[PDB]
C-alpha cells in the first residue's frame, strides 16, 4: 500500500493533479420536476429536485421575501462496505443537509419564488472518497434541469496533502489514511467559495497549496459538467424543432 | 396472458438521426450575454458587474431591445388569456384553491365561478355553503387565467359555459413546455373524442358529445369505441412527449393515423414509440416544408 | 440506554433457552372445535367504551377513546394501538417493539375500516387501544372481536359485528387444518392463517397468512372453515352486548 | 417561547457602525472580550466565561468494553447541550440544527486532530478500556459559543485526572482518591477555535461577534489552530462568498489569537494549582 | 387523489375489459430487469416497472447465529423509502410504508424452504452468514410489492458468498481463512424465493399491476405469494374495503398462473444475462 | 483506460468483505531510455544511458527473488544500468523492508541507473487476473510481458545495433519457462560468470508455537500425577536457558521447551523423559499470567506508513514486544512503558500496547 509513489503515482494510477472520470446523466426520473446522477469515480450520487411548489402544513413559516430551501441528505446502508443503520436522524446527515442548503441558498437565487418549497433530495448509492461534492454537482444538474434559475454552476471537490504536495479529488484510501482533507464548493465564473469544509492537522504556509489545487480541480469539474450539460441542451432542442 | 421481461438497452444519445446543427444561441449560468448599451433584461438572466450574466439553461432570444431566454423545463408561469386545467386541492370558506403545475397555489375566487344555467344574481351565504357541494375537493376544472398577482399566484375564472367542470374521460401530465401557444386549445377531432390542450401540462381527453357547463355529472357508460380511441390518444401523448416534440392537433392526429397497425398496447414500447415519432415527425416537416 | 424508564441491564436472556428437553406436543383432538369463549362488554369505567375477551390463556382488552377533532376528505378515522404486555409470551420484549405490534395494528386498522361507517364521525379520530395480558393461541382474532365488541358499546355506528378466527396447520404426514390452536399448537406449526368477516352480509375485512407450506386448495378450505368457524361464534357477542345494554337500563 | 425580533433601526445602527469600524462595547474588531476561566473543587469542572456568555464543562470517565476495529485505544464522547436558561428559544428539540453543527465541529476539531492520546488510556486490550465522555453546558448565550465551548473542553480535559489503576495478567484493579493520587491525561496539543463574522457579503470581519451582530451576519467562519500554527479545523456557514486571501488574514489573526488564550489557559491551571497546593478549591485566570 | 367521474370511466373500463393504457386485467407492462449495478456488495439488482424504480442490494457479513437456529444462518431486511419518491416522505413519514414492506417480506421467509440457510453455516453456534438485503425506493408508480419481490429474487440470484474456513484454536484464538478466488464463490439457490402478486379488486372485476390511478378506484388487494412451482406462502389482504369469500379464490387461482409466468420469465432472463457476461457494459442510470 | 479490480479482505473485526478499486492505465509512461521518442525525449530524473557497455548494451532487468536474495550483486557499482519493475518493488515491499528501502535509496542515485517502469498502468504490458492462477503466477506472466513488451519497443525503436534487454532470474524454471516464450533469459550466476571482470561480484557472494490446555486439565494433572506447577525464570546468560522452581529446581531450553512465559509466571512444567538430561522440562500451559509494565523503547520500521512497531524493554529477560501505536515519531527516542496483553500461536513476539510516555533518554 501506498499514497504518492516516488515517481508521482497514486494506486488507482493517476498523479496528484489530475482526477477520475466523472460520467453523468440528467432526466433519469421524469415524475419529478428535475433529476440527476453522476458517478465521480466510484462514487454515485443521484439528485432530485421538486420544484418551487405551495407550502401544506403552512405551520408559519413561508417565508414572504424569498423561497424555502429545504434539502435531505442520505447515504444508502450498502453504500459502504461496512453496514449501517439509521441513515437519516443522524448527526452527521443533518449536518450535510444544513451545508447544502446554506450552498444553495446562496447560488439558488430565491428572490423569485417567494412563499415556495424548492425540495432538494440526495441519496448515495455507493461511496468511495469524494461523497460532499459529487452530491453537490449532481443537485447542481438537477437544479439546472429543472429549470430553476441559479447564479452559476456551484461546483465542488476535495483536495489533500500528502509528501509535501497536494492532491486532488481524494478517494476512500487517502481518506482513511487520515490526512489533511478540504473539501470544498464554488462558484467558477466569480471566483468565490460557496463552502468550505476541513478536517485534519497540518501546517499553515500549507494551507494556499491545496486551496489553490481544489480550486483548480474544482474548475476542471466545472468544464466536464458544462460539456455534459451543453449536450443536453442541444439535443432537447434540435428534438423540439 | 402475456408478460415479457427485458433487459435495459443503452441510449442512442446526439439524436444523429436528424442531424439538424440549430442556428440557436444556447446558454448555462455565469454565461455573458452581449454586454452593450442599456440592453433591457427578462426572465431568465440577471446583472452583475456590468454585465448581463444568464441565470437558466436554455436559448437565447434578443427581442428589439430586450433579451430573454427560453429554457427548457420550468414550471407553469401566469399569462393572462391562456387557458388551463386544474386539479382541485382545497376549499377555503372564500374561494377554492387549485393545482396547476405552477410555483404556487392558483385560486378560483368564488365570484368566478359560472352559475348553474344564467341565474346570475349575486353570491350570497347560501352559494357559499354550496361553495363544497359542487365542486368537490379533488375535481377538475377548465378554465382560463383572469389575472396574476404581485406574489406569484394566478386567479382564474370562466367567461363562458364552455368552461367550468369537466365529465369523466381520461388526463395527461406532461411538462408545459411541449404545447405551442397558438389558439383554440380546445378540439374536437375526427377520430372520435375532443382534447384540451392545458398552456400548462395538463391535457384532458374527454368523448365528444352530440347536444353541444358541467353542473350535471352524466356518469354513463362509454362505448368501446370511444374509450378505445382515448386510450390510443393518451399512449400517443405519452410516446410524443417522450420523444421531446412538440403537441398540438396535427401531432396527435397524425401519431393516431400511425398506430392503428400496431395494437392499443404495443406503442409504448421504445421501438414502437421512436418508430411512430419518428414516422410522424418526418411526415410534418416534409408536408409542411 | 432508554432515559424515559428505570435503568436496566443491557441484555438478559430467558433460562428456557438454557433448559434440556424435549417439550410436550399436544396429540389429538377434535380438529373442528372451539375454545370456551368468556367475552364481556363495559368493564372499564373512565373509556367511552370497552370491552375483554378471554378464550383460553388469551386474554384482550379493548377500549375505545371517542370523537376526538382532528364525503371524502372529511372522513372520520380510527387509529388503533395493538400492544402486547411485557409479560406475555415466553420471551420478555420491551414495551415499544417495533416489528409485529404495527403489523397487527395494520391489520386491525384494515379489518374495522370496512365495518365502521365514517361519513357519519367527520372531522374525528377514534382511538382504538387494544392490549394482550396472555398470548395463549390466536391474537389477532381475539383483538379484532374484542375491538368490535368496544366500538358496538362506544356507539360509533357500523354495518355489522367483526368476527375473527386463526387457524394453523398440522405438520404431520397427513396435514390438517387446526381449528382456534393454542400457543403450542401454534409454534409447532407449519402455517397460519387469520380470517375476520362479517357474518351478516358474509364478506370478509381482513384476512392475513404465512406458511412454510402450503397450495391453493389447502389455503382454500383453511378459509372457508375459518369462516364457519367465525359464524359459530358471533351469538357468544351478541348476548354479551345485549346483557352490557341491560345492565346500563338497570343503572338509569 | 420565541426571541424578540430585531428592529431595522438596530440593524442599520450596525452596519453603519462596521462601515465606520466601531464595535458597540468600545472594542476593536481584533479583539475578544475579558474571558474568565474559574474552576470548581472536582477536577474535571471549569466555568469559562466570555462577556456574558458562560459555559459549563464537566469531564468524566468510566471502564466499558471497547470497540473491535479498535480494541487498544480507548473511546472519547462528546456532548453540548443548550440549557434553556441560555436563551429562550433553546427549547428541548427545536433547535436541532445549532445543536447538530455545534457538536459535529467540536467532535471534528478535538477528536480528529488527535488532541489527546487515545492509546494511553488502555487497559486491557480487547476486554476493558477507558471511556472519557465530556459534558459541555451553555447558561447565558451572548454571542460566540464555539470558542467558549472549546476553551472549556480543552481547560477540562487539561484539568482532570484518572483513578490509577494497576495490573497483572488479566487481574485489574482500580483505586479510589484518597487511597492514591489520581493520575492526568495525556494532551499532545490543545486546540481551540476562532470566530469570524462576515457582513456585507465578505466586506467587513469581526471577531468574538455578540448576539446582535450574529442576528445582522450572512455568514460564519470558524478556524481551529494551536500554539505551533496547525489548522485542526475550518468551516464557513451562512452561505457567503468568500475569497482566498480571507482565509489567508483569518488565520494569520487566529494564529495570535490562539497563542494569547492558550497562555492564559495555562497561567489559569498553574494558578488553581498552586492554590491546592496552599489550601483552596479553586482558580481563577482573567484575560 | 383524483375525482369520480374518473373512477366510472376507469371502473367501467376494467369491467369492459379495457385500461387507459389499453390493456386487459392479467397483463403486467414491461419491467426492465438489471442485476449487477453496485460494484461494493455481494450481490445487487434493480428495476424499473413503468414509472417505478427500485434497486436492491444485498450484503453478505458474517455474525453470531440465532440461538434457537444455530444449525443456520439469517435474512435481516431493511427499506429506505426515500422522499425521491414522493416528497410526502421524509425521515419520519416513509417509516409506516418501510416497516410494512420489511415485515411482508420477513413473512415470505420464514417458511424454511426458501432459502436454504443451512448452507450459509460456518461453524453453529460459533459463525454464520448473514444476508442484509436493503431495498431502496426511488420510484412509487404502483404494483410496489410485486416489483420489490422481483428486486429480491434477482439479488439472490446474483449473490456470491465467498468460502471461509473458520477454523477453532485453544486459548481463545480464532483464524479465518479465505479462499483467493473471486471465481470460487458459493451460489444460493433461488427455485423457491417467491414473487409476490397484488391483485387489486375494481367493481366486480379483479386486476394486476393496479396502476395508482386504479388503486385508488379500487376498494382491496389481496396480495399472494408464489413459488415457481404453484404453492402460496402467504396470503395478505390490504385495503380500507371489505371482500366476498368468492373472489378471494378466483383471486388465488390468477397469483398461480401469474406467478408461473412471472418466474419462467425472470429465470430465462436471467440465465440469458448472465451467459452474456461483462460484454453487457451494466447500463444504469446512464 | 479504465479497469474495475475486486478483492476480498479479512478485517479487524474478525470479519470478510470486499473492495472494488480502480486502476487507470495511463500511456504516457516512460522507458527510461531517451532515444525511444514516441515516450518522450525530455523525460530527466533516474533514466538509463544512450551507449552501455560492460550483446555489449545489455539492458537487464531482474525477478523478484533476485532482489531479495542477491542485491549486493547489484548495490554494487561495478555495474552501471539496469530497468526495474512495478510488480518486483511492491513484492520486495511487502516482504522485506530493509531490501525495499535499499532499493529505493538506490533508486534516488541519479548514476546507478535503477529506472522504474510503471506496468501495471500502462495499456500494454498490463494483464488481468485469470482464475485457477495464484497472485505469483499473476506477478510472473505480468514480467514475462514486461520483457517481451521491452524487446519489442526497443527493437523497432532504431537499428538494433544499439541496445538490447535481458531477463534475469535465480531459479532456471522460470528461465526455462522464458525462453520457451520467446525471449532471452539468463541467471545471475551465469551472468556474474561471463563478465570475466574483477572477482569482486562473486566474492561480494562467495515458530509454529505449540498448545496449550486449559486451567480445568492442569489443576487436574498437577494433584492426580505427571504435571507440576512452578515460577519460570529466564536468564541474562542465554535467550533459551530457563530455570524452573517447583513449590526443586528444573531446566528447559528451546523456544518451544520455553512455550511462551516470562521472567515470573506460573508455568505448568512436564517432565521429559532420562533420555535427555540438570533435568529438561517442558511447558503445556499457564496457571497465572504475571505481567507488568516494561520500560523500554520503540524501533520501528521505516515505513513511516506502518503501524506495527517492535518494542525493546531494558530487562534482557523479556522478549520484544509487537505493538500497534500509529505515532512512530513523537515516541523514538523517548523511553516508553507498554504492558502485554498475549502471545497467540503464530508470533515470535508478543502483542502489547503503550500506556505512557516519560522523556528523552539521557535526560
Ligand atoms: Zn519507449
Amino acid at each position: 500500500l501506498e499514497l504518492l509513489s516516488d515517481q508521482g503515482y497514486r494506486v488507482d494510477g493517476r498523479r496528484a493533479g489530475e482526477l477520475r472520470k466523472i460520467q453523468a446523466r440528467m432526466g433519469v426520473f421524469a415524475q419529478a420536476d428535475g433529476s440527476a446522477y453522476i458517478e465521480q469515480g466510484n462514487t454515485k450520487a443521484l439528485a432530485v429536485v421538486y420544484g418551487p411548489h405551495e407550502i401544506r402544513g403552512s405551520r408559519a413559516r413561508a417565508l414572504p421575501d424569498r423561497a424555502l430551501v429545504n434539502c435531505q441528505y442520505s447515504s444508502a446502508t450498502f453504500s459502504t462496505g461496512e453496514r449501517k443503520r439509521r441513515p437519516h436522524g443522524d448527526r452527521k446527515s443533518c449536518e450535510m443537509g444544513l451545508q447544502l442548503r446554506q450552498t444553495f441558498e446562496a447560488a439558488i437565487l430565491t428572490q423569485l419564488h417567494p412563499r415556495s418549497q424548492i425540495d432538494i433530495y440526495v441519496q448515495v448509492l455507493q461511496a468511495d472518497g469524494g461523497t460532499y461534492a459529487a452530491c453537490v454537482n449532481a443537485a447542481t444538474l438537477a437544479v439546472l434541469d429543472a429549470g430553476i434559475p441559479m447564479r452559476d454552476f456551484v461546483c465542488a471537490c476535495s483536495a489533500g496533502f500528502v509528501d509535501g504536495t497536494a492532491l486532488a479529488d481524494l478517494s476512500h484510501v487517502e481518506e482513511a489514511a487520515g490526512g489533511p482533507q478540504l473539501a470544498l464548493a464554488l462558484l467558477p465564473a466569480s471566483g468565490q467559495i460557496a463552502l468550505l469544509e476541513m478536517d485534519a492537522r497540518l501546517h499553515e504556509d500549507h494551507l494556499e497549496r491545496v486551496l489553490e489545487a481544489a480550486a483548480q480541480a474544482a474548475r476542471d469539474v466545472h468544464t466536464l459538467l458544462d460539456r455534459v450539460v451543453r449536450q443536453h441542451v442541444r439535443e432537447a432542442s434540435i428534438l423540439l424543432g | 396472458m402475456a408478460m415479457e421481461m427485458r433487459l435495459p438497452v443503452a441510449r442512442k444519445p446526439l439524436s444523429e438521426r436528424l442531424g439538424r446543427d440549430t442556428k440557436k444561441h444556447l446558454v448555462v449560468p455565469g454565461d455573458t450575454i452581449t454586454t452593450d448599451t442599456g440592453f433591457m433584461r427578462g426572465h431568465g438572466t440577471y446583472m452583475g458587474e456590468e454585465k448581463l450574466i444568464a441565470s437558466v439553461a436554455g436559448s437565447v432570444e434578443r427581442v428589439n431591445k430586450l433579451i430573454c431566454v427560453k429554457a427548457l423545463k420550468t414550471r407553469y408561469i401566469g399569462e393572462v388569456g391562456d387557458i388551463v386545467v386544474g386539479r382541485i386541492t382545497e376549499v377555503q370558506q372564500k374561494r377554492w384553491k387549485v393545482e396547476t403545475n405552477s410555483r404556487l397555489d392558483s385560486v378560483l375566487l368564488l365570484s368566478s365561478m359560472n352559475l348553474p344555467g344564467g341565474e346570475l344574481r349575486r353570491r350570497s351565504a347560501e352559494d357559499e355553503l354550496a361553495m363544497r357541494g359542487f365542486l368537490q375537493e379533488g375535481d377538475l376544472i377548465s378554465a382560463e387565467v383572469q389575472a396574476v398577482f404581485s406574489d406569484g399566484a394566478v386567479s382564474l375564472h370562466t367567461r363562458s359555459l364552455k368552461y367550468g367542470k369537466l365529465g369523466q374521460g381520461v388526463l395527461v401530465q406532461v411538462s408545459p413546455s411541449l404545447v405551442k401557444r397558438q389558439k383554440t386549445h380546445f378540439h374536437d377531432l375526427p377520430c372520435g373524442a375532443s382534447v384540451i390542450l392545458g398552456n400548462n401540462g395538463f391535457i384532458w381527453i374527454y368523448p365528444t358529445p352530440e347536444h353541444k357547463g358541467g353542473f350535471i355529472a352524466n356518469l354513463e357508460p362509454v362505448s368501446l369505441a370511444d374509450r378505445e380511441v382515448i386510450s390510443r390518444l393518451r399512449n400517443c401523448i405519452i410516446s410524443l412527449v417522450t420523444q421531446r416534440m412538440m403537441l398540438y392537433d396535427t401531432s396527435i392526429l397524425y401519431c393516431y393515423e400511425a398506430s392503428l397497425p400496431h395494437q392499443i398496447k404495443d406503442i409504448l414500447k421504445p421501438e414502437i414509440m421512436e418508430e411512430i415519432v419518428m414516422e410522424t415527425r418526418q411526415r410534418l416537416l416534409e408536408q409542411e416544408g | 440506554g432508554d432515559h424515559r424508564r428505570i435503568r436496566g441491564p443491557e441484555e438478559s436472556q430467558p433460562p428456557q433457552l438454557y433448559a434440556a428437553d424435549e417439550e410436550e406436543a399436544p396429540g389429538t383432538r377434535d380438529p373442528t372445535r372451539l375454545r370456551p369463549v368468556y367475552a364481556r362488554a363495559g368493564l372499564l369505567s373512565q373509556a367511552k367504551g370497552s370491552a375483554y375477551l378471554e378464550a383460553g390463556g388469551t386474554k384482550v382488552l379493548c377500549a375505545v377513546s371517542g370523537p376526538r377533532q382532528a364525503p371524502a376528505a372529511l372522513r372520520g378515522r380510527l387509529l388503533c394501538d395493538f400492544r402486547r404486555a411485557p409479560f406475555a409470551g415466553r420471551r420478555r420484549r420491551a414495551p415499544p417493539g417495533g416489528c409485529e405490534e404495527r403489523e397487527l395494528a395494520l391489520a386491525l386498522q384494515e379489518a374495522l375500516e370496512p365495518a365502521v361507517r365514517l361519513g357519519r364521525y367527520p372531522r374525528a379520530q377514534l382511538e382504538v387501544s387494544a392490549l394482550l395480558l396472555e398470548d395463549g393461541g390466536s391474537a389477532l382474532a381475539a383483538a379484532l372481536t374484542a375491538a368490535a365488541l368496544a366500538l358496538a358499546d362506544a356507539g360509533v355506528e357500523m354495518y355489522d359485528l367483526v368476527v375473527g378466527c386463526g387457524l394453523s396447520l398440522a405438520p404431520g404426514p397427513a396435514p390438517t387444518w387446526l381449528l382456534d390452536p393454542t400457543r403450542l399448537e401454534e409454534e409447532r406449526a407449519a402455517a397460519g392463517l387469520t380470517v375476520a368477516l362479517m357474518p351478516v352480509l358474509n364478506q370478509v375485512a381482513g384476512l392475513l397468512g404465512s406458511g412454510e407450506g402450503g397450495l391453493t386448495e389447502s389455503w382454500a378450505e383453511a378459509v372457508r372453515l375459518g369462516l364457519e368457524g367465525c359464524q359459530r361464534l358471533y351469538p357468544v357477542l351478541q348476548q354479551s352486548l345485549v346483557r352490557a345494554a341491560r345492565r346500563r337500563g338497570a343503572a338509569a | 417561547m420565541k426571541e424578540t425580533p430585531l428592529s431595522n433601526c438596530e440593524r442599520r445602527f450596525l452596519l453603519r457602525a462596521i462601515e465606520e469600524k466601531k464595535r458597540l462595547d468600545g472594542r476593536q474588531t481584533y479583539d475578544y472580550r475579558n474571558i474568565r476561566i474559574s474552576f470548581g473543587t472536582d477536577y474535571g469542572c471549569c466555568i469559562v466565561e466570555l462577556g456574558k456568555t458562560r459555559v459549563l464543562g464537566q469531564v468524566s470517565c468510566e471502564l466499558v468494553s471497547p470497540k473491535l476495529n479498535r480494541a487498544t485505544e480507548g473511546i472519547l464522547f462528546f456532548n453540548l447541550e443548550l440549557s434553556q436558561m441560555a436563551a429562550p428559544a433553546f427549547e428541548p428539540g427545536r433547535q436541532s440544527d445549532l445543536l447538530v453543527k455545534l457538536n459535529r465541529l467540536m467532535e471534528r476539531c478535538l477528536r480528529n486532530s488527535k488532541c489527546i492520546d487515545t492509546e494511553s488510556l488502555c487497559v486491557v486490550a480487547g476486554e476493558k478500556v477507558w471511556q472519557i465522555r465530556v459534558d459541555l453546558h451553555l447558561l447565558n448565550h451572548d454571542g460566540n459559543i464555539i470558542d467558549a465551548a472549546s476553551i472549556a473542553a480543552i481547560v477540562a480535559l487539561c484539568h482532570f485526572r484518572r483513578p490509577d489503576v494497576s495490573v497483572q495478567g488479566d487481574e485489574v484493579t482500580l483505586y479510589t482518591p484518597e487511597e492514591r493520587d489520581p493520575v492526568p491525561l495525556s494532551i499532545h496539543h490543545m486546540p481551540i477555535c476562532v470566530s469570524f463574522a462576515f457582513f456585507q457579503q465578505g466586506t467587513y470581519l469581526l471577531v468574538d461577534p455578540n448576539e446582535r451582530e450574529e442576528r445582522v451576519m450572512d455568514g460564519l467562519l470558524v478556524i481551529a489552530m494551536n500554539k505551533h500554527r496547525e489548522i485542526c479545523t475550518i468551516q464557513s456557514s451562512g452561505g457567503i462568498m468568500l475569497l482566498k486571501d480571507q482565509v489567508l488574514r483569518c488565520s494569520k489573526i487566529a494564529g495570535v489569537k490562539v497563542a494569547e488564550i492558550t497562555e492564559l489557559i495555562l497561567k489559569a491551571l498553574e494558578n488553581d494549582q498552586k492554590v491546592r497546593k496552599e489550601g483552596g478549591k479553586f482558580g481563577f485566570a482573567e484575560s | 387523489t383524483l375525482s369520480e367521474a374518473e373512477k366510472v370511466y376507469i371502473v367501467h373500463g376494467v369491467q369492459e375489459d379495457l385500461r387507459v393504457d389499453g390493456r386487459g386485467c392479467e397483463d403486467y407492462r414491461c419491467v426492465e430487469v438489471e442485476t449487477d449495478v453496485v460494484s461494493n456488495t455481494s450481490g445487487s439488482a434493480r428495476v424499473k416497472l413503468g414509472h417505478t424504480d427500485i434497486l436492491v442490494g444485498v450484503k453478505a457479513e458474517m455474525g453470531t447465529p440465532k440461538l434457537e437456529k444455530p444449525n443456520e444462518g439469517y435474512l435481516e431486511f431493511f427499506v429506505d423509502c426515500s422522499a425521491s419518491a414522493t416528497p410526502e416522505f421524509e425521515g419520519r413519514g416513509g417509516d409506516d410504508l418501510g416497516t410494512e414492506i420489511a415485515n411482508t417480506l420477513y413473512r415470505i421467509f420464514n417458511n424454511k424452504s426458501s432459502v436454504d440457510l443451512k448452507t450459509l453455516c460456518i461453524s453453529p453456534r460459533e459463525h454464520c452468514w448473514v444476508l442484509y438485503v436493503d431495498v431502496l425506493l426511488l420510484e412509487c408508480g404502483g404494483n410496489l410489492f410485486d416489483a420489490i419481490s422481483i428486486a429480491v429474487k434477482a439479488a439472490l440470484f446474483n449473490t456470491r458468498i465467498p468460502r471461509v474456513r473458520v477454523l477453532e484454536d485453544e486459548e481463545g484464538s480464532k483464524d479465518i481463512e479465505l479462499s483467493d478466488d473471486p471465481y470460487d464463490c458459493i451460489r444460493l439457490s433461488v427455485e423457491n424465493v417467491p414473487c409476490i402478486v397484488t391483485l387489486c379488486k375494481i367493481g366486480y372485476r379483479h386486476v394486476v399491476d393496479a396502476t395508482l390511478q386504479e388503486e385508488a378506484c379500487s376498494l382491496a388487494s389481496l396480495l399472494v405469494s408464489v413459488t415457481s412451482k404453484g404453492v402460496v406462502t402467504c396470503m395478505r389482504k390490504v385495503g380500507k374495503g371489505s371482500l366476498d369469500p368468492e373472489s378471494i379464490f378466483e383471486m388465488m387461482e390468477t397469483g398461480k398462473r401469474v406467478g408461473k409466468v412471472l418466474h419462467a420469465s425472470l429465470q430465462s432472463v436471467v440465465h440469458k444475462e448472465e451467459s452474456l457476461g461483462p460484454k453487457r457494459q451494466k447500463v444504469g442510470f446512464l | 483506460m479504465l479497469k474495475s479490480k475486486t478483492f476480498l479482505k479479512k478485517t479487524r473485526a474478525g470479519g470478510v468483505m470486499k473492495i472494488v478499486r480502480e486502476h487507470y492505465l495511463r500511456d504516457d509512461i516512460g522507458c527510461g531510455a531517451p532515444g525511444c521518442a514516441a515516450c518522450g525525449g525530455a523525460h530527466e530524473g533516474p533514466a538509463l544511458e544512450p551507449q552501455p557497455q560492460d550483446p555489449q548494451p545489455h539492458y537487464l532487468l531482474p525477478d523478484t527473488n533476485v532482489l531479495l536474495h542477491q542485491i549486493d550483486v547489484l548495490e554494487d557499482p561495478a555495474i552501471r544500468n539496469v530497468i526495474v519493475l512495478q510488480t518486483v518493488l511492491q513484492e520486495v515491499r511487502n516482504r522485506s523492508a530493509p531490501v525495499y528501502k535499499r532499493i529505493r535509496d538506490v533508486t534516488n542515485n541519479q548514476e546507478k541507473h535503477f529506472y522504474t517502469f510503471t506496468n501495471e498502468h500502462h495499456r500494454e504490458t498490463y494483464v488481468e487476473q485469470e482464475q485457477g492462477e495464484n497472485a505469483n503466477d499473476r506477478n510472473n506472466r505480468a514480467i514475462r510481458v514486461a520483457a517481451k513488451w521491452y524487446n519489442e519497443h526497443l527493437k523497432k525503436m532504431s537499428a538494433d545495433n544499439q541496445l538490447q534487454v535481458i531477463f534475469i532470474t535465480n531459479d532456471r524454471r522460470n528461465k526455462e519457462k522464458a525462453i520457451e516464450e520467446g525471449i532471452p533469459a539468463f541467471t545471475c550466476e551465469e551472468y556474474v560468470k561471463s563478465l570475466t571482470a574483477n572477482p569482486e561480484l562473486i566474492d561480494r557472494l562467495a515458530i509454529i508455537f505449540s498448545e496449550h490446555l486449559p486451567l480445568s486439565k492442569l489443576q487436574q494433572g498437577i494433584k492426580s500425577g505427571t504435571y507440576l506447577q512452578g515460577t519460570f525464570r529466564a536468564s541474562r546468560e542465554n535467550y533459551l536457558e530457563a530455570t524452573v522452581w517447583i513449590h526443586k529446581e528444573i531446566i528447559l531450553q528451546g523456544l518451544k521447551h520455553l512455550n511462551r512465559a516470562v521472567h515470573e509466571d506460573i508455568v505448568a512444567v512436564e517432565l521429559l523423559p532420562k533420555s535427555q538430561w540438570k533435568p529438561t522440562g517442558r511447558v503445556v500451559g499457564i496457571i497465572k499470567r504475571n505481567w507488568r509494565p516494561y520500560c523500554g523503547m520503540l524501533s520501528k520500521s521505516d515505513i513511516k506508513e506502518s503501524r506495527r512497531h517492535l518494542f525493546t524493554p531494558a530487562d534482557k529477560r523479556i522478549p520484544r514486544i509487537r505493538i500497534e501505536t500509529r505515532q512512530a515519531s513523537t515516541l523514538e527516542g523517548r523511553r516508553i512503558i507498554v504492558a502485554i496483553d498475549g502471545w497467540p500461536r503464530n508470533s515470535r513476539y508478543p502483542n502489547g500496547h503503550f500506556v505512557r510516555n516519560l522523556g528523552d533518554v539521557g535526560e
